[PDB]
């Protein structure tokens, strides 16, 4: 209406600012092509700080020469012309942090594509702040309960625990920190805060149909509501690209400097690393390895060094990380993913072939790994699942094994048999996490060989059975696992019981 | 500041025309009146369903019965065929 | 309450081990467990029936 | 009113520098012209070097020039002509129109550097692109306002396969096509064209339902680095001023990608990997967003992938694959079996093979078919080994079933009318869904496989079948 | 709600090209000849700030 034009006005009354307009920065445009611009003058200005050009597109001033000044552009450079006037901002470049940007849908700078009006900052923050020191970090001791079967059996993830999902095209990648924050609904409906856990997701370079979908369908299932969206898509300007994944990671600082826990997810650094390169080329600096400048490990590496878990003495704050890396046909010895993998805390690897025979996780648990997972896993989880990747190994063992059509004993034969039963098994469908209470049982049946003899394709429809089954009957024994996180030798043998009843049909 | 006074206040005033007194709009040749607050009105409605949908529909719930109450001519072949699964058992 | 139901319906289950070839008393166990987990997730799915004067 | 005069200053190759006069520098990307004793010389402003003097890079062949002629600006970038006049049109990247049938009248001229559209501007939710194909709305789903990689050689009825579809989209959806070739052959354009002509979809005099493109593969990269371009926004102009969901058909995206890497190559920027250009995936993604599904209408957009050398590592593929949304395979081995189309079963994917994209139905009927087609292809080797005999019930059934699918895929072609005699038959989703599940029932293993050999639908199954019955009565 | 967030954003590209209106309203004034004086005003106090 025209309350719009109310709040324009006010704002055109801050456009105020004209009264005390004496600028102390003002340059003309020396050059500008190829992504960048030569600008001379600007004699106060700062390193790294944000300036503004007259056709209003910022850019940072990354190099500084007596002479001159190399800034580069944050859009195209169709907008700017050469012999303009370049306003310095006054700042290192900021973002806005606060609680307004759940739900809202932003750029690279905080403004909002959303169209939904401006944004409730509680404050603005540097984008290349220094990550925390030694000292004030803990080592992770609170699970992160992603929902999915075989993520939360076999590799747990602490609050700041920075664990790398790898893969390669269109294998399921997103859809597993997707229902990830997903599951993260169980108690961002709760009340605790540090039960809670705030999703940010980072589309970087991607198309803006996909994110538009993504974006939908958090709110179909009613997760914006700590949903935090960070869209640098393909067509936007690759220093965008490179940007805006450090000013979110400065977004869940601002959560974990509040104490509270906050997840990040990157998608994808392997886009970020080709803007990165695409910057470093026009910068006429010299490649190296697959034509990548060589402080490409220290731009990811320097990203994701500020994802942790802090002390108590900081209030106890989290930061857990989920960078997506995409590969080139299974191969893990290219130059981009060997440098991530030296930095993150384990890896997730998705299988192409796995996917390809539908097993959706495409989970190759022979690959992927936590490094300090064991150590804040659920402990009823990890009470149940210590048989349990040592039984998929084996079964792993005479997997490419059996393939001769040899005959077997009895002992590796079970295996086979139990084997595909927990293959079979970790299946599970896109939208649809696990609570812990549920994912349990099943490991429980799984290890006691109770499913060795129903069907293989008869395992799928007794999941949802026995889950029905226990949630109409055994609800105490689920509320059991829900308050202990823990079975005792009575929850044991009751669980038991539960179990062997309807392993019975 | 009579750039920002003189900017603001057409800013204001031409469509005010539009918004605060109701004179159609002078420089739009299609009016404004007979789209959103009439024709469009019933948008949403336009949008979804009218009179099931919108309307909401209080409907009874379709009254299913018992099996026809008829405990006889059913029961005891029940208890035949009973005596045939035992025979089978 | 229903779990001393479910109970008694096991021990059925291995004493109905006795008899093989139930047609109809298995599947009425079933479709009580059919309709018992429709009606735990329409109880669970169903939200305070209402639309919100205050807020919505 | 105010000729902006510029001085030629340096032309190397297809680069030229322009000295201006003070403060009248145009902006980058903005048509420059040169009036030649052939015609006009098109420039595009690329790079401020700075001292009133700027880069830009041809449009067509730069001989005979003396550096210091004037230099006349446009002010914005590359104007085309956009709308109703444009179908049945040859234009070139310029905006002229080389099919020597006049100028085109056409009442708008839009710049070619236009933005995507916002993200408050993306639809949703992306619903299926019914082609009319029963294929392709069968295994592979098209999105209304998707990507589309087509994959295959010629000599497989690409440009049949591609004609099919614009006359499926007309009588279908009612949109446009505007096709496009990059880097084109100029003799296969002149056949295309002349096909096009004699298949209807171009009528000269009456209505002709697609508009034409060719960047010839005799124009300098800056040609062929915005042929592109250009028919995308005449494809956003149907779009955005008519509302409706019109086909951008594009060949070759790698010829175009070879066109950006030589752009910046002769920009003298440092190559990157593959020696490709660095601006690859800005290069792309200035290509890709700016084709999707306005609330206004849609523009969905096909294109053919040659893959280089047989790569997908290659990053031109590895960047393309970022982006398509389905895929569609004309392979040799089906068209070996006589069988129009050509598409591969098995190769042919989606992004929006999906349960809660298609309904839950379209989605099982396209499993079963694929798990079908998939034993099948299994069984290919012992059925030709060791015959029938090893089939079981099971086996045989479905063995059949996959042989009458085979058959039931091919489809007559409104543009093989003038080939086969047999009239084409936009085949509805509906019906061709219902159709494959009756088949994947079995309620039609006594009609025999030949019956199944270029039909419509069940319907057209049953009549077929009756037909094939009283000719062998 | 889905059309009243409709209506509002219909309202606010409808003032959108109401802003078009508007700035034609603005082009022809001799309000280009008077703000240069309220631009000298202006600059006399920004520049006795200091
Ligand atoms: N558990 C699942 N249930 C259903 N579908 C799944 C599941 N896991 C993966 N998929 C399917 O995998 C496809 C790819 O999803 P996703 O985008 O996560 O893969 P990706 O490798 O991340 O692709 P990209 O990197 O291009 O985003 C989707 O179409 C989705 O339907």
């Amino acid at each position: 209406k025209a309350q719009p034009t109310e709040v324009s006005s006010i704002l055109e009354e801050r456009i105020g600012v004209s009264d005390e307009a004496n600028l102390n920065e003002t340059g003309r445009v020396l050059a500008v092509g190829d992504g960048i611009a030569r600008v001379f003058g600007l004699n106060n200005i700062q390193a790294e700080e944000l300036v503004e050009f007259s056709s209003g597109v910022k850019g940072m001033a990354l190099n500084l020469e007596p002479g001159q000044v190399g800034i580069v552009l944050f859009g195209s450079d169709r907008l700017v012309k050469e012999g303009e006037l370049v306003k310095r901002t006054g700042n290192i470049v900021d973002v806005p942090v606060g609680p307004g940007l759940l739900g809202r849908v932003v750029d690279a700078l905080g403004n909002p594509i959303d169209g939904k009006g401006p944004i409730d900052a509680a404050g603005r923050s540097r984008a290349q702040v220094k990550a925390p020191g030694i000292l004030p970090r803990r080592s992770v001791h609170e699970p992160v309960q992603t929902g999915l079967k075989a993520v939360d059996a076999l590799v747990p993830i602490g609050r700041g625990q920075r664990e790398l999902i790898i893969g390669d095209r269109q294998t399921g990648k997103t859809a597993v920190a997707l229902d990830t924050i997903l599951n993260q609904k169980r108690w961002n409906n709760g009340s605790d805060e540090s039960k809670k856990l705030y999703c940010v997701y980072v589309a970087v370079g991607q198309k803006r149909s996909t994110v538009a979908q993504l974006v939908q369908t958090l709110e179909q299932h009613d997760a914006m509501k700590y949903s935090i969206i960070v869209a640098a898509t393909a067509s936007e300007a690759a220093p965008l690209q490179y940007l805006a994944p450090f000013t979110a990671a400065s977004i869940g600082e601002w959560f974990r400097d509040n104490g509270k826990h906050a997840l990040i997810v990157y998608d994808d650094l392997s886009k970020q690393a080709v803007a990165y390169r695409q910057l470093s080329l026009l910068l006429r600096r010299p490649p190296g390895r697959e034509a990548y400048p060589g402080d490409v490990f220290y731009l990811h590496s320097r990203l994701l060094e500020r994802a942790a878990k802090l002390s108590e003495k900081e209030g106890s704050g989290s930061l857990t990380a989920l960078p997506v890396i995409e590969t080139q046909g299974g191969d893990v010895s290219a130059y981009i993913p060997t440098n991530v993998i030296s930095i993150t805390d384990g890896q997730i690897f998705l299988e192409a072939e796995l996917f390809y025979k539908g097993i959706r996780p495409a989970i190759n648990v022979g690959l992927s790994v936590s490094r300090v997972g064991s150590a804040a896993q659920v402990k009823a989880l990890k009470q149940v699942a210590g048989s349990l990747k040592l039984f998929l190994a084996q079964y792993r063992e005479v997997a490419a094994f059996a393939q001769f059509g040899s005959d077997l004993d009895a002992s590796t034969k079970q295996t086979l048999v139990r084997g595909e039963r927990l293959t079979q098994l970790l299946k599970q469908n896109q939208y649809s996490p696990l609570a812990t209470e549920e994912q349990v049982p099943l490991i429980y049946a799984g290890v006691n060989g109770h499913l060795d003899g129903i069907e293989l394709s008869r395992i799928g429809e007794f999941e949802s059975s026995f889950l029905s089954y226990l949630k109409s009957n055994h609800n105490e024994l689920l509320t059991e696992i829900r308050e202990k996180g823990e079975l005792s030798k009575e929850l044991l043998a009751s669980l038991k019981s539960a179990t062997e009843s309807f392993v019975a049909t | 500041q009579d750039l920002y006074l003189r900017e603001l206040k057409d800013t204001k005033l031409a469509p005010s025309t539009l918004q605060d007194a109701e004179g159609n709009v002078k420089p739009w040749n299609p009016p404004q009146k007979p789209n959103l607050p009439e024709l469009e009105l019933q948008g949403p409605e336009a949008l979804k369903a009218y009179t099931e949908q919108n309307v909401e529909t209080a409907h009874v719930a379709k009254e299913s019965e018992e099996g026809e109450s008829e405990p006889i001519e059913e029961d005891w072949l029940v208890l035949d065929d009973a005596e045939e699964t035992k025979e089978s058992h | 309450a229903k779990s001393a139901a479910n109970k008694l319906d096991w021990a059925k289950v291995i004493s109905s081990l006795r008899i093989t070839g139930s047609t109809a008393t298995q599947l009425s166990s079933f479709k009580k467990r059919n309709d018992e987990a429709r009606r735990q997730l329409l109880e669970l799915q169903s939200q305070p029936t209402e639309v919100d004067f205050s807020h919505y | 009113s105010t000729p902006i005069t510029g001085k030629v200053t340096a032309v190397i190759g297809a680069i030229v520098d322009v000295h201006f006069e003070q403060s009248e520098l145009p902006a980058i990307l903005n048509a420059l012209e040169i009036k030649t004793p052939q015609g006009k010389l098109v420039l595009e402003v690329a790079q401020h070097l700075g001292e009133n003097t700027v880069r830009t890079i041809a449009m067509d062949g730069t001989e005979g020039l003396v550096r210091g002629e004037k230099v006349l600006d446009t002010g914005g970038p590359i104007s085309v002509p956009v709308g109703r006049e444009t179908l049945g049109r040859i234009i070139n990247v310029i905006g002229e129109p080389i099919d020597e049938r006049g100028p085109i009248k056409s009442k708008l001229r839009k710049p070619i550097h236009a933005d995507p559209p916002s993200f408050a501007e993306q639809s949703t939710s992306a619903e299926i692109l019914e082609t009319g194909i029963k294929v392709v709305d069968l295994l592979a789903p098209y999105a209304r306002g998707g990507k589309i990689g087509l994959f295959g050689g010629a000599g497989v009825g690409k440009t049949v396969f591609i004609q099919e579809l614009i006359n499926n989209i007309a009588k279908a959806h009612g949109g446009f096509s505007v096709f496009t070739g990059v880097g084109e052959r100029t003799r296969e354009g002149n056949d295309l064209y002349r096909e096009m002509k004699e298949t209807g979809v171009i009528n000269l005099e009456g209505e002709s339902k697609v508009a034409l493109v060719f960047g010839q593969m005799n124009e300098p990269p800056g040609a062929r680095a915005r042929v592109a371009l250009t028919g995308l926004t005449i494809a956003e102009y149907f779009r955005d001023e008519e509302g409706q969901d019109v086909l951008l058909f594009i060949d070759n995206i790698f010829r175009f990608t070879q066109a950006g890497s030589e752009v910046s190559a002769l920009l003298g920027r440092i190559p990157s990997a593959v020696g490709y250009q660095p601006t690859l995936a800005t290069d792309m993604g200035l290509l890709q967003e700016r084709i999707t599904t306005t609330k206004k209408g849609s523009v969905t957009s096909v294109q053919a992938v040659y893959v280089p050398a047989d790569d997908l590592t290659d990053p031109a593929p590895a960047t393309t694959f970022a982006h398509l949304d389905a895929t569609t395979v004309l392979s040799r081995g089906i068209s070996e079996l006589g069988i129009y189309p050509a598409v591969d079963p098995l190769d042919s994917k989606s992004r929006l093979l999906d349960a809660a994209v298609v309904g839950q139905e379209h989605y099982d009927v396209a499993s079963k078919v694929q798990e079908t087609l998939q034993t099948y292809k299994s069984l290919q080797d012992i059925i030709a080994i060791l015959g029938m005999d090893e089939l079981s019930e099971q086996d045989k059934l479905t063995v059949e079933r996959a042989r009458k699918i085979q058959r039931f895929l091919s489809q007559p072609f409104a543009v093989a009318e003038v080939f086969t005699g047999i009239p084409g038959k936009l085949v509805r989703l509906k019906d061709t869904v219902a159709s494959f599940k009756a088949v994947l029932e079995g309620k039609y293993d006594n009609i025999p496989e030949h019956a199944f050999y270029m039909v419509g639908g069940i319907e057209d199954v049953v009549a077929k079948a009756e037909k094939l019955a009283a000719e062998a009565n | 709600v889905r059309y009243e967030a409709s209506l509002r954003q219909l309202e606010q590209r409808q003032l959108a090209k109401s802003v078009i209106s508007r700035v034609q309203s603005e082009l022809g004034n001799p309000k280009f000849q008077e703000k240069v004086l309220q631009q000298s005003i202006s600059e006399i106090e920004q520049l006795l700030s200091k």
